[PDB]
């Protein structure tokens, strides 16, 4: 029970009036961001491979793993810290606002963040309240003001609050100074409808007048003040304690369904890498078991390397293959997954189909980390008053596209039951011939009578019936019996029976739903038998708890307030703009990053397979097949652009034919591209190709001469014939998967094949003084000086693209 | 907004190719039609090439070159008779091969000083540290440091033709011209300056296993040190455990007579290089070449097995998609 003083003067333990819609502060950014970075199995593996390389002495330097790691972690930290600095500016244009105050017989004008509990604020018509005021007087007599909390509890009507009879006659800011009162309130609670306080205005001689307060006097925060000149409140709750800010649930870490697949792919490539490094060490020491298979008198060991303990070289030999095959687990796919996530979130801001003339602004992007999971939603938990409403422009022809695409639209509101049921009847969510299963408080006026009907309409009424035949209707009173009272009775769990009628009905409508009961519905559905990607598109301050609880929460830039367009991930200034955000922007955003992660493991398993098969023809001595300038340039220079320019400006279904046709959305639904069927085709097509690059060059090198002058090649011409077949095969495997050939896909696909052929002809061809090796001097200009090496490179590029081509003739018919 | 450009609105003009099944059937046929005439053109070429490889590593009690698998007095000697039933027509190329010899070994491939073999005045005296074991002896820096240069192949293979008389006529082998033009005239250079090569190597020593220093490899000022063909050819690692390295070449005669007339030949070798310690073979290989290289039937039987699996898959996929 806090005691607040009227004029903040006598007749400090309170929070500060401030809004925090961001995640990181300035102190807990690194401790909190890094932890979010190491949820990726590749940032953890490469921090262990770097920590072992700094405590033991290995033939490799700690810069092979530390340099990439400390670049992926500072690239995804400048974007996560910049995208969250903009959320520090959205709250800056609201906290640093203007709100006047009767400080000392003078109408001071502080900011909306410098208000302290116990100072007489004043609000003007149409001005929302900055904090939880307590009406002390209204301009007019009768001490009554009209407030509309259409954003706090979905109710659109005008509520009428009362003043304090002891101060109805106080105005002009000069009498408010002669007011000595003590307000004993209740500690801030989220009930939103209860309140208990006391006022004990102290007169000069003696006055114990105690006009007890109530919910009729408290003027909440976020409720507009309509039809009144001005008022004179006395702040009591001051932000983060206001009843509006106690119904926020708390930010969490949102990661799409593709960021969870990159970790299921990184766990089968962590066993493909510990089986390579372990099959090459189990064999490297049965091979060396012969006395003349190590130290064969033509290469002898140094005195140092001869004394090393054999039990420590079995470990540094293993750890030396992992570092040789560690390209299999790409950490250059995180520098491209974030460069594409940041530069692709601009197509939602730049879209002109999201521009609202009468508010003069378009879509928003609060986070780019979920672009790819807009095209993967299964449930959409909308709001009624303000977002669906008289219906809006196309809030009924948009619910027909969300039902044709296979989505399930639930209307979670906070208004009346039937009044809401009407505006969902109106929106054509409950058609005329749709058997309504009403679980409201109008049919369940008991505690046990619910069970007598819960299974009376599922075990015998719903399954024994289809789509439009039945639709549900619930409340906030009844839904508390199914949730709270049903956490003990587990013989036949209510929540189990109930949660079967919801996944069997066309659409559901929940009325009188508190701000923290729309987050329990979004949580019940997030757990049932899978991981249904849930969306939540609201517009007020009661839809901020179901927007922080869904997989991707949209927010509407409405008129009431922007409390949901700040705690959301995106923000369209209309509900009808959701058909183009999911159907046309989530279908492209997903198919672009689902093909960038399929092609980033393929890309690198064709690279390191021809280098693991070499160890059988070397002495298992972990000798790289390729040059050293070719290993590092592959993932960054030779193969990095063609896939970037694809994941950014490639539309495999025209963007004008997936907005109209809404059934192409269920083609990709369920993580179609990153499943186990498409994964076993990119992994087996990369072990079939990586085996054709090597064993197609191993059979070509049985000639004793590959040119007309009878000259022999070394091991660096063997490695650039397997690297030239490799670059043309992984670059022409994307030129075959491309359906949108912009002028930027013509310049990076043929400009990356004309750069490997120009860099090679240039890197080799000069005696570089700064190098200590000069081993690739003319390995490329001579490799291409033989006719048998051309006919052999154009036959291994076709034997490798035969699967990808035969699949185009079979899969592309019927 | 006023940013409704073709790029920002995702409406850049594109190509959008529809790779259907009805315009890919003429592919499997245009391929199988230009791969069978190739696989057949480069498969008869790989057959007209004449080649003979005689093994002389001993390891056999009835092997002429077995009397010095472990000789008491060096140098050894051994003659081996082969028979050319069909004379060699063009200019032939004499090789030498080695099995179980891992020149592509991490601890071996990296055992050279590429800046020292390039005429660097400073590297000649203080060689690198990668050629460590063979980097210094007698407190002096080995001139060709490393293992790749210390284990140079040093057998002396000579050929003779047993003419109509019992006396054999030795065929002339051409030594110079067997190393990449680039890595002999550019990449392999002698030390910086001097008149005679015996000086440029002052503070250097000869490799441990060699008999004569690098400035006495050959009596040809352009084939003497660091540019010796036999040396430049050995220093190019093999990429596999069984390799061939060009040794000599037998220019074709100005007349029309063959380069190696059919008959009985003598291959008398000075057995110096021990290759049995590690179960390695050692052979000689004569051969003629063609635009394609040597005798390898992989490209021949690979262009037909890929140009004739298409011509078929192009038909089946034209009879199954022909029902409709
Ligand atoms: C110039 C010659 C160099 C010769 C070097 C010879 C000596 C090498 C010694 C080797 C020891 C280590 C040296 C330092 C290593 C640097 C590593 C580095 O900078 O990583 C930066 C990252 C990651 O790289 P990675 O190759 O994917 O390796 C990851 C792997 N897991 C690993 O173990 O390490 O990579 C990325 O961050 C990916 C960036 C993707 C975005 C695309 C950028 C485009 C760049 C420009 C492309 C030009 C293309 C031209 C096109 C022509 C016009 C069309
Ligand atoms: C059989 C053998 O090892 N030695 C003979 C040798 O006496 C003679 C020579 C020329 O015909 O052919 C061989
Ligand atoms: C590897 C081998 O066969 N051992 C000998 C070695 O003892 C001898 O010193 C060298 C010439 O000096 O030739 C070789
Ligand atoms: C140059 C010569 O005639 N004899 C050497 C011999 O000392 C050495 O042992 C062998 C390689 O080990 O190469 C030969
Ligand atoms: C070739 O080898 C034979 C083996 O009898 C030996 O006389 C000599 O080294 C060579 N013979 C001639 C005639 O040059
Ligand atoms: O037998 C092993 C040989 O090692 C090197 C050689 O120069 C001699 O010192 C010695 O005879
Ligand atoms: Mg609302």
């Amino acid at each position: 029970t806090r005691t607040v003083f009227v004029g903040n003067h006598p007749v400090q333990r309170f929070c500060d009036n401030r809004i925090v819609s961001s995640k990181y502060t300035l102190w807990n950014f690194l401790p909190k961001n890094l932890f979010e970075q190491f949820r990726r199995i590749a940032n953890f593996y490469f921090l262990i491979i770097f920590l072992v390389q700094v405590t033991v002495d290995t033939p490799t330097s700690p810069v092979t793993s530390g340099l990439p790691l400390f670049f992926v972690i500072t690239v995804t930290a400048i974007k996560q810290g910049y995208e969250d600095w903009l959320r520090h500016r959205a709250d800056n244009e609201v906290n640093k606002s203007t709100v006047y105050i009767i400080e000392n017989a003078k109408r001071v004008r502080k900011e909306s963040e410098k208000i302290k509990v116990g100072d007489v604020v004043e609000v003007q018509a149409d001005e929302t309240f900055p904090c939880d005021l307590i009406l002390l007087s209204s301009c007019t007599t009768d001490g009554t003001c009209y407030v509309t909390t259409a954003s706090l509890d979905g109710e659109s009507n005008c509520k009428t609050h009362y003043a304090v009879r002891d101060t109805i006659a106080l105005c002009t800011a000069e009498s408010i100074d002669t007011l000595r009162a003590a307000i004993e309130c209740e500690q801030p609670q989220p009930d939103l409808y209860k309140f208990v306080g006391r006022i004990n205005i102290y007169s000069n001689s003696l006055e114990a007048v105690a006009r007890s307060l109530g919910p009729e006097n408290l003027l909440l925060k976020g409720a507009t003040l309509k039809n009144t000149e001005k008022i004179y409140g006395v702040a009591v709750y001051t932000g983060m304690e206001t009843k509006m800010a106690l119904n926020y649930q708390g930010k969490s870490q949102k990661r799409s369904a593709v960021e969870k697949s990159i970790n299921a792919f990184l766990i089968v490539y962590l066993f493909i890498l510990l089986t390579k490094a372990a099959v090459c060490t189990t064999l490297k020491y049965v091979w060396q078991s012969t006395p003349y298979n190590d130290e064969p008198w033509y290469n002898q060991k140094t005195q140092k390397e001869r004394e090393t303990l054999k039990v420590l070289k079995m470990f540094t030999d293993f750890l030396s293959f992992m570092v040789l095959f560690n390209f299999i687990i790409p950490v250059s796919m995180y520098v491209t997954v974030e460069m594409q996530k940041f530069l692709g979130s601009f197509f939602i801001s730049w879209d002109k189909d999201f521009y609202d003339e009468e508010i003069n602004e378009g879509a928003l992007v609060n986070t780019s980390d979920l672009n790819e999971e807009l095209g993967q939603v299964d449930y959409v938990f909308t709001d009624k008053t303000g977002t669906l409403t008289k219906l809006q422009d196309q809030a009924a022809e948009t619910i027909e596209a969300l039902h044709a695409a296979g989505l399930k639209v639930w209307v979670l509101t906070g208004d009346k039951m039937e009044t809401a049921k009407s505006t969902c009847y109106a929106c054509r969510l409950f058609q005329t011939n749709t058997e309504l299963l009403e679980l409201t408080t109008k049919t369940i006026e008991e505690s046990e009578r619910k069970e007598d009907r819960l299974h009376e309409l599922l075990i015998e009424y719903r399954k024994k019936l289809e789509h439009q035949e039945y639709g549900l209707i619930i409340d906030g009173s009844t839904l508390s019996l199914i949730l709270n009272s049903s956490q003990d009775s587990s013989s036949n769990n209510y929540k189990s029976i109930f949660l079967q009628i919801c996944m069997k009905c066309t659409a559901v409508l929940c009325c009188r739903m508190a701000p923290l009961q729309k987050a329990q519905i979004v949580r019940m559905v997030k757990n049932l038998k899978g991981s249904p990607i849930t969306l939540s598109i609201g517009d007020g301050a009661n839809d901020v708890s179901m927007i922080l609880e869904s997989h991707v929460g949209i927010g509407i830039k409405g008129k009431e307030g922007r409390q949901a367009a700040r705690n959301s991930d995106y923000s369209v200034p209309k509900f009808k703009h959701l058909k183009k955000l999911l159907l046309a922007h989530g279908h492209l955003y997903y198919v672009r990053i689902a093909h960038l992660v399929q092609y980033f493991f393929y890309k690198n398993l064709c690279f390191i397979l021809p280098q693991f098969l070499y160890q059988f023809f070397c002495g298992f001595s972990q000798q790289p097949l390729y040059d050293a300038a070719y290993l590092t340039m592959y993932n960054i220079c030779f193969t990095s652009l063609p896939i970037l320019a694809y994941s950014l400006l490639e539309q495999h279904i025209n963007i004008d034919t997936l907005t109209s046709d809404p059934r192409l959305y269920m083609k990709i639904s369920g993580n179609a591209m990153l499943q186990l069927g498409p994964f076993l085709y990119w992994t087996f097509l990369a072990a079939f190709e990586g085996t054709v690059f090597f064993f197609g060059t191993y059979f070509l090198f049985q000639t004793a001469s590959l040119e007309e002058n009878g000259k022999v090649y070394g091991n660096w011409t063997f490695g650039t014939i397997v690297f030239t077949v490799l670059v043309f095969t992984v670059t022409l495997k994307l030129a075959l998967d491309t359906r949108f050939w912009t002028w930027i896909n013509h310049f990076v696909i043929w400009g990356s094949l004309a750069f490997y052929v120009f860099f090679s002809f240039f890197w080799g061809g000069i005696i570089w003084p700064f190098l200590k090796q000069q081993r690739m001097y003319f390995v490329f200009a001579q490799m291409l000086s033989s006719v048998s090496t051309w006919l052999a490179i154009i036959l291994l590029i076709f034997i490798s693209l035969f699967p990808e081509i035969l699949l185009i003739v079979l899969k592309n018919v019927r | 907004r006023p940013d409704n450009t073709a790029f920002k609105q995702q409406r850049l003009p594109a190509w959008q190719p529809i790779l259907t099944a009805g315009t890919v059937l003429p592919i499997f046929f245009i391929i199988g039609l230009i791969f069978i005439p190739i696989g057949i053109g480069i498969f008869v070429t790989s057959n007209n090439i004449r080649e003979i490889e005689i093994d002389y590593t001993g390891t056999e009690p009835s092997s002429p070159c077995n009397k010095c698998l472990s000789p008491d007095v060096t140098p050894c000697f051994c003659t081996i008779n082969f028979t050319l039933e069909k004379s060699f027509e063009g200019n032939v190329f004499m090789y030498y091969g080695l099995s179980n010899f891992y020149q592509n070994h991490r601890r071996y491939v990296k055992s050279r000083d590429d800046s020292q073999l390039n005429g660097d005045s400073s590297a000649l005296l203080n060689p690198s540290k990668e050629c460590e074991p063979y980097r210094r002896n007698e407190d002096k820096p080995i001139a060709p440091c490393g293992a790749i240069m210390n284990s140079m192949f040093n057998d002396t293979l000579e050929l003779f033709l047993i003419g109509q008389d019992s006396y054999p006529i030795p065929i002339a082998l051409k030594k110079k011209g067997i190393a990449w033009w680039t890595d002999k005239n550019v990449k392999f250079r002698n030390p910086p300056g001097g008149d005679n090569l015996e000086e440029r190597f002052k503070g250097t020593t000869k490799p441990v296993n060699w008999l004569k220093p690098v400035y006495m490899l050959d009596s040809d000022p352009d084939n003497n040190g660091f540019i010796n063909e036999d040396f430049i050819v050995w220093m190019r690692t093999a990429a596999l455990p069984t390799f061939r390295k060009l040794y000599r070449l037998i220019e074709r005669k100005s007349d029309l007579h063959p380069t190696l007339p059919a008959g009985r030949y003598w291959l008398n070798v000075t057995y110096n290089y021990p290759v049995h310690y590690f179960d390695g073979r050692k052979r000689m290989i004569l051969s003629t070449i063609s635009w394609m290289g040597g005798k390898n039937p992989f490209l021949g039987i690979a262009y037909i097995a890929v140009g004739s699996i298409s011509f078929l898959l192009g038909v089946v996929l034209l009879v199954i998609n022909h029902k409709y």
